[PDB]
RNA sequence: GCCAACGACCAUACCACGCUGAAUACAUCGGUUCUCGUCCGAUCACCGAAAUUAAGCAGCGUCGCGGGCGGUUAGUACUUAGAUGGGGGACCGCUUGGGAACACCGCGUGUUGUUGGCCU
RNA sequence: GCUGGUUCCUUCCGAAGUUUCCCUCAGGAUAGCUGGUGCAUUUUAAUAAAUAAUCUUAUCUGGUAAAGCGAAUGAUUAGAGGCCUUAGGGUCGAAACGAUCUUAACCUAUUCUCAAACUUUAAAUGGGUAAGAACCUUAACUUUCUUGAUAUGAAGAUCAAGGUUAUGAUAUAAAUGUCCCAGUGGGCCACUUUUGGUAAGCAGAACUGGCGCUGUGGGAUGAACCAAACGUAAU
RNA sequence: GUGAAGAAAUUCAAGUAAGCGCGGGUCAACGGCGGGAGUAACUAUGACUCUCUUAAGGUAGCCAAAUGCCUCGUCAUCUAA
RNA sequence: AUCUCUCAAAUAAUAACGGAGGUGUCCCAAGGCCAGCUCAGUGCGGACAGAAACCACACAUAGAGCAAAAGGGCAAAUGCUGACUUGAUCUCGGUGUUCAGUACACACAGGGACAGCAAAAGCUCGGCCUAUCGAUCCUUUUGGUUUAAAGAGUUUUUAACAAGAGGUGUCAGAAAAGUUACCAUAGGGAUAACUGGCUUGUGGCGGCCAAGCGUUCAUAGCGACGUCGCUUUUUGAUCCUUCGAUGUCGGCUCUUCCUAUCAUUGUGAAGCAAAAUUCACCAAGCGUUGGAUUGUUCACCCAUGCAAGGGAACGUGAGCUGGGU
């Protein structure tokens, strides 16, 4: 007729993976974090010193304060239905690094060359993403071995 | 059982250090009136009332905490930190002696 | 007390599973599966028919009892006695609670109005589904006729709708039954209780070499 | 028996499989602390073999530890350490040698000259002011049993009187007895010059011939009597901070691919041909009989 | 185990341990008073041997009636140059189908020196 | 009696009716709770920004003192 | 082609067995006076070398176990979405789209970093 | 804190039966929803190089459907093979310790069927964040510091360089205060999901849409079905 | 009321009436008034015997009662039923 | 009030007197920390040695243990043993949960101070993590070297301020026994008894397949285990309608209707010689009684009868009666 509390209905968040157990691998606490990064949020079962709760596990956000072996996230949590922007201290093994700007920043540089390039050229940018296209008109010959190749049915007799 | 050991070494407020203290039990210290409580208690009461304020029944828990009086060495200082609640408990103890059988 | 199922004919929750703390639940005697020569091996009993169901049907287990003294009792009498191997393919692990009106004695005076609604166990149930068999016949193949006209009286025990594999399987095996001879043939299929064994190669040697012995000297 | 045991079975990692490292050390020497995001922490390893005791200043990283210097006792025969050559003095003069092998690096030879008179006491650096804070290092031991007067902490000694900085205590020093201590620092002076190695030879000089067909032989073979073992651990004192040169090599090379050696791993061709004759050797050894 | 009413803590056993320039010496002791023929197991598959003996006196002692009399077990446990590999805290590791001594490695050894007879029974 | 004790019908249609509600971009956020100094690091610095044109350019001369700094490459 | 120290990811590294291993090495290995620990110098601790490459270890072998990867089971099972679609019901079919999994067959057997070092 | 009533007409906007607390369960307070009244203003404000909410991209998370028991745990049918020496009957034998099979296990390779409180694997529907000038680099400056021999790192304050502003389609205007102003805090119905019950026009939840508040067309008939939402009229 | 300590308010101590506590009497005062086991030359039944408890184990008597659930008790009678 | 797994439908949230359990404590070590060692079990060995112990060598991915429920987690630990210990301390705010995005309470990330272990790195702000708890008022204690008692000084006293304690378990927290068939008011169809509706465990119920019985013979007549449907006057189940009122058992009287056929008319079948009977079909046209006891309905009993069906508006109280409640 419940939850309430702190870490139920955790049987599979803070599982461990099919034979990830044991020592936590040493990268974790070499790892560099600043202000501003983005990061996101899976708790680590085997590390009771300052989980997420279990509505902040999935969810990414930006540090703001960096401390000794935890970092102070903001997490967008939404309530009904205002979103709140929380304040989140976790530890670093339940942190990852984000992948979500690590395109759009190879996409910084390529728009700077690909102007760059196009700054001695001149002509032109063309730096904006499209989506997909219809392809266009092509012609395809057989060319390799003419058509038919031809399935027609037979399906059921079993 | 808790046993505490009657002396320890924490932080005497007054030395500004850890001194060595010694460990009491806190027990109660009655009401003695002129309490401003009591002489209220004592006149809302008097004649012609018939009993102004609670009773308090409904007596639900079992336990107390405890609080020790842990005197300075040094300075004389005290200071009350409470414990959790604890059904029985009796400090200086007869510490835990462990791998032990049994004897006779 | 033995609950009628006509109030118990569909897959209506996600199935009770079988606990290891309540015993004082009822001990059936659905305990035989296998019936006829179950010793013979493959090479013995080359026919397989199964019964194969139509709906998403869920089976009583008195249905299943029914079903199997039912098709034993033509093939000890127009199979003979021992040509043949009648085999349950379906198990009744499920629970049905029963809450029924014993309220007899007339003066607990709490007894339910809705004060509690605990369930109460009093058997099992058998759950199917559309293409799944319930029956397999192993037996040679001159009693063919004996066996497909055996399963058409062990319809009629069972709720739903039924229909009637010969199979292309040589016996209870995997394989196809012309495609068991050729890969029987060398050494590549061993015998066993009632099924084969599937490419022995990999690895090392001596299981290659060995299985190669026996068929050479 | 044990078959679905190497289903669900999984490893500890590497370097507790070899059993080289621990992983409970390791997490907890080189954690800096995720305010000072990427300075980095100087750690100090010793490591002691059967011949040849190693110690290497290393901060570990994402990809491995980056390594600033390292110091071996191979050597010190450069030096005038011929033999024994895992002392606790021998190990000193390793630990002194880093500590000048890598100030060179940094240059911090006008400063921080450390203990020029080694005696035994506990003479941490200080730092000399208006400019360049003393280098700083912490003691990575590892798997050894930290025990008093082990020959892991000379190594330390000889850091600390070269002139780096590391906090430690005396209470695994040798000869401070811990009943009770006893800040006897003078059996340094007999630990850091050897002399307790050559006054075992001392008390062996007199009962055994075979004694020096036994330990210390080879001081024979080059003529290392008993007397003078503090005369070459002095001079190496001053020696070892005329010129730690680095260990520069220039062979360059004889190192490709010789000679073939290690036997390369019969690609999927060569293994079919080795099964196709081994099946035709079989039905080769049945059509004997037949 | 109330059996025996022996109990968690009670201290009912002794044993000791000899290693070296003392094992050799004490099993040949405890060789003559088994008239070295010892039987056939007597001898774990691991290359290992003990054996039971009885009336302990004569083991080189005085009777000594104030203590009285106690009968003792022996295991011996051999081994081979390299043994230290399996129990050290650095870089340790296992051995290998030989250098681990079978069951024979300790018969004939048994047999060669000593010159006893296994009495295969 | 028992109709309806807890239910969510109408509930992210009234969240969705004077709608869903981003939080904020703010250039600048509250450093309430940030790590106590640091920011009396950053309230140290603040204050002494001083050369915008001045000094700014006069260390470089400075760092010719030791012919520029060709030794601490290292720490 | 290697070795040691220190690692990273933590089985393509693991396990079993068998073979090989120049040099650098590592070990194995000799001792108990000191430091030092032990019921026991086995373990640790400290001293230094006679023996050995047996074993560790390293490299490999095996239609090996496992683990890794790929095809394939499969456009399958399931599933968003739609119908005044079928059926007495279970349930099914169609349309619009997303689309697995065991098994099975194949193919790989660690890759690497920093620092010294050997060079068969 | 309950029953009954509560008196003009048009025009505009338009609900809730939920959350937390309460000697609270026919009531309140409390937030959500509502109206009013403003105000601030944008090359998404008045003669954009920037916001915001369904798809796309990129990237995180998940253990349900399916799958699985020749993976663990948990049930579990059937036989096969086995030196066996655990062997029960025996048997040739005084027993056999010589041996014979048999039968029980045990071990090996299988096999039938499963699981709200079982998992190796793992969907669709989903949940999070990102998508440029509040940017991208370059510089030397700053700091008492805790860390650091550039008195380097970090976080900042001013300079230098920057093309065409960095998916799609949208903008019935959006942003923000106050009055937390009125009412409400009995809900019912339905697809798909689902628990209790034998069932129920029964009981209880998840999602979306409706009814409540809603007329009109259709289903002869009807609160919810299917069409369709409604100023007075013609075509 | 009494004594004592204190600058006093006040605090302490002895003592402490009736009730209550302890104790005796009373049920034509309110009320209460038991179990299990084994046994008699056929079964049955239990005069007897064991035994456990309690303040006392319901005695004279009456009764399926206007009082007995089971019950329309079982037997006789009254009735054609 | 509170905790764990499930329900829960792959974020988080989600309900019922749904399912399986737990809590109101326990611990000076079961808290801290440094070092050392590895567990369940199996295997081979060793006097008294089986299940007997204990020594001993190999295997041993956690199948052990971790105060306790359950779940996660842990292998040079968080487990076992040993060293030494008091960080189970003092202070200031902030965050997570519950959330109104309030308070307790628990937890967490820090600053300051004082310390413990450790060679050091470091670790510690109780219990490896998720439960193990409590306002105001009043009482109380500890603290300043305190402030106030307002005409002024000193001392007692009282009070104030800060941190704890004494407890509200109905756990955001009144101080609280029954009865009314003598009754009362405000209301309620938000709520029972009563008809109607929906429902069928119960009631009642007829086909499929035949193991059978039927001397023989399956199906003249029955028909085991199955299996599928049908009726709702009882029994319930619900709570839709009615509480500013629908007269609530029966019997008497009197109507009509239904077949689920007891008898009669018309037929078929039989293990149908006649008689007697049984099975089945079309069939509701005419019948379906008199009494003893009981308030009852079914009830059984005497008697009539070639031969004594079952039911519908819970038919029928301004129709009666008033025996039952």
């Amino acid at each position: 007729t419940n939850s309430k509390g702190y870490r139920r209905g955790t049987r599979d968040m803070f599982s461990r993976p099919f034979r990830k157990h044991g020592v936590i691998p040493l990268s974790t606490y070499m790892r560099v974090f600043k202000i501003g990064d983005i990061v996101d949020i899976k708790g680590h079962g085997a590390v009771q010193k300052g989980l997420p709760y279990k509505a902040y596990h999935g969810k990414t956000g930006r540090i703001f304060n960096v401390t000794q072996h935890a970092v102070g996230v903001i997490v967008n949590k939404r309530v009904r239905g205002k979103i709140l922007a929380k304040r989140v201290n976790v530890r670093i093994e339940h942190i990852h690094h984000s992948k979500c700007r690590e395109d759009f920043l190879r996409r910084v540089k390529e728009n700077e060359r690909l102007l760059k390039e196009a700054k001695e050229k001149g002509q032109w940018v063309s730096l904006k993403r499209q989506p997909e296209q219809p392809k266009k008109a092509h012609f395809v010959k057989k060319l390799e071995e003419p058509i038919a190749l031809a399935p027609i049915p037979y399906e059921f007799i079993a | 059982m808790v046993n505490v050991p009657k002396q320890r070494r924490t932080f005497c407020k007054k030395c500004k250090v850890h001194k060595l203290h010694k460990v009491t039990q806190y027990k109660k210290s009655k009401e003695r009136k002129g309490a401003q409580g009591r002489r209220r208690y004592d006149r809302k009461q008097q004649g012609f009332g018939g009993q102004t304020k609670p009773i308090f029944r409904k007596k639900a828990k079992t336990t107390k905490k405890i609080v020790l009086r842990m005197e300075c060495t040094e300075c004389k200082y005290r200071k009350q930190t409470p414990l959790k609640r604890c059904k029985h408990f009796e400090l200086g103890g007869d510490k835990k002696r462990k791998g032990q059988m049994i004897q006779f | 007390g033995r609950r009628p199922a006509r109030c118990y004919r569909y897959c209506k929750n996600k199935p009770y599973p079988k606990s290891r703390f309540c015993r004082g639940v009822p001990d059936p005697k659905i305990r035989i599966f296998d019936l006829g020569r179950k010793k013979a091996t493959v090479e013995d009993f080359p026919l397989c028919v199964h019964l194969v169901s139509d709906e998403y049907e869920q089976l009583s287990s008195e249905a299943l009892e029914a079903g199997r003294i039912c098709c034993n009792k033509y093939l000890v009498k127009y199979c003979g006695k021992d040509q043949f191997h009648i085999r349950m393919r379906l198990h009744p692990f499920h629970v049905i609670r029963i809450n029924k009106m014993l309220s007899c004695a007339g003066a607990d005076r709490l007894q339910t109005g809705m004060r509690g609604a605990f369930g109460k166990p009093q058997g099992t149930v058998a759950r199917v589904r559309i293409g799944q068999p319930i029956m397999s016949v192993r037996s040679s193949d001159r009693y063919k006729a004996q066996v497909i006209e055996a399963l058409r009286r062990a319809k009629f025990k069972f709720p739903g709708r039924q229909k009637i594999y010969v199979s292309k399987k040589w016996g209870f095996t995997k394989y196809e039954r012309e495609r068991y001879e050729e890969l029987r043939d060398d050494n590549r299929l061993e015998p066993d209780g009632c099924n084969v064994k599937y490419r022995p190669e990999h690895g090392p040697i001596a299981a290659w070499e060995k299985a190669q012995r026996d068929v050479y000297a | 028996k044990n078959k679905q045991y190497f289903k669900r079975y999984q490893v500890k990692f590497r370097r507790r499989r070899e059993g080289k490292t621990d992983y409970y050390a390791r997490k907890r020497l080189t954690f800096q602390d995720k305010n000072k995001y990427n300075t980095p922490k100087y750690r100090l390893i010793v490591r002691l073999s059967n011949k040849d005791i190693t110690v290497q200043i290393a901060y570990a990283r994402i990809e491995g530890d980056r390594v600033v210097c390292a110091a071996y006792s191979h050597e010190l025969p450069k030096y005038g350490i011929q033999v024994g050559l895992t002392n606790y003095a021998a190990a000193y003069c390793t630990g002194l040698l880093v500590a000048r092998r890598v100030l060179n690096k940094l240059g911090l030879d006008s400063l921080y000259a450390g203990c020029t008179e080694v005696t035994g006491e506990e003479f941490n650096v200080e730092p000399v002011d208006d400019g360049p804070g003393a280098f700083r290092c912490f003691l990575d031991v590892g798997l050894a049993r930290t025990t008093t007067g082990a020959r892991v902490f000379g190594a330390m000694k000889g850091a600390v009187d070269g002139g780096l900085n590391i906090p430690h205590s005396v209470k695994r020093f040798p000869g401070y007895s811990a009943e009770t201590k006893s800040f006897n620092a003078d059996v340094h002076r007999a630990h850091i010059f050897g002399q307790h190695v050559a006054d075992y030879m001392r008390s062996l000089e007199e009962e055994d011939e075979e004694s020096f067909k036994r330990q210390f032989s080879r001081y024979i073979k080059l003529g290392i009597r008993a007397d003078d073992l503090e005369d070459i651990y002095k001079k190496a004192h001053q020696a070892i901070r005329n010129d730690p040169t680095h260990k520069v090599t220039a062979k360059k090379s004889s190192a490709v691919t010789k000679k073939r050696w290690n036997a390369k791993k019969l690609t999927n061709e060569q293994r079919k041909t080795k099964i196709a004759a081994h099946k035709a050797a079989y039905v080769a050894k049945l059509q004997s009989e037949t | 185990v109330r059996s025996f009413g022996i109990r968690r803590n009670e201290k009912i056993a002794v044993h000791c341990t000899v290693r070296g320039a003392k094992a050799e010496e004490i099993l040949e002791r405890g060789l003559k008073v088994r008239e070295y023929e010892l039987r056939r197991e007597n001898f774990s598959s691991t290359g290992n041997f003990g054996f039971g003996i009885q009336e302990h006196i004569d083991l080189g002692i005085k009777y000594d009636p104030s203590i009285g009399i106690y009968g003792l077990d022996f295991y011996v446990v051999l081994g081979r140059p390299g043994y230290n590999v399996n129990h050290r805290k650095r870089k340790s590791g296992t051995v290998g189908f030989q250098h681990r001594l079978t069951k024979e490695d300790a018969m004939k050894w048994f047999q060669q020196k000593y010159d006893g007879i296994i009495l295969n029974t | 009696a028992k109709s309806k004790n807890h239910t969510n019908h109408n509930q992210n249609k009234k969240a969705h009716r004077n709608g869903i509600k981003r939080p904020l971009r703010k250039r600048h956020e509250s450093t309430l709770g940030m790590d106590v100094k640091f920011l009396i690091n950053q309230r140290y610095a603040r204050k002494g920004n001083l050369s915008r044109e001045e000094s700014v350019k006069r260390y470089n001369e400075r760092i010719a003192s030791q012919k520029g700094k060709p030794k601490p490459v290292t720490l």
